């Protein structure tokens, strides 16, 4: 699936 | 950039994806809107029903 990720807190 | 996406109602914190099912109200949802991380080697559905909704009325 097309994703746009950049970490979680 | 802000921008909602997930029933969240609120914006894209960074961690994302995109309903990958043929429905999907939208083709964008948070991590932390949802639940997963990275997203699984593959392909993610944009929330606990993105993915049900794209097995169509199933048992499961
Ligand atoms: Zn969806
Ligand atoms: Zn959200």
């Amino acid at each position: 699936a097309r994703t746009k990720q950049t970490a979680r807190k | 950039q802000e921008e909602v996406y997930c029933f969240c109602r609120n914006v894209s914190y960074g961690p994302m994806v995109a309903c990958d099912n043929p429905a999907c109200p939208f083709e964008w949802f948070h991590y932390g809107c949802v639940g997963l991380k990275q997203a699984p080697k593959g392909k993610w559905y944009c929330s606990k029903d993105c993915k049900e909704i794209a097995n169509q009325r199933s048992k499961s």
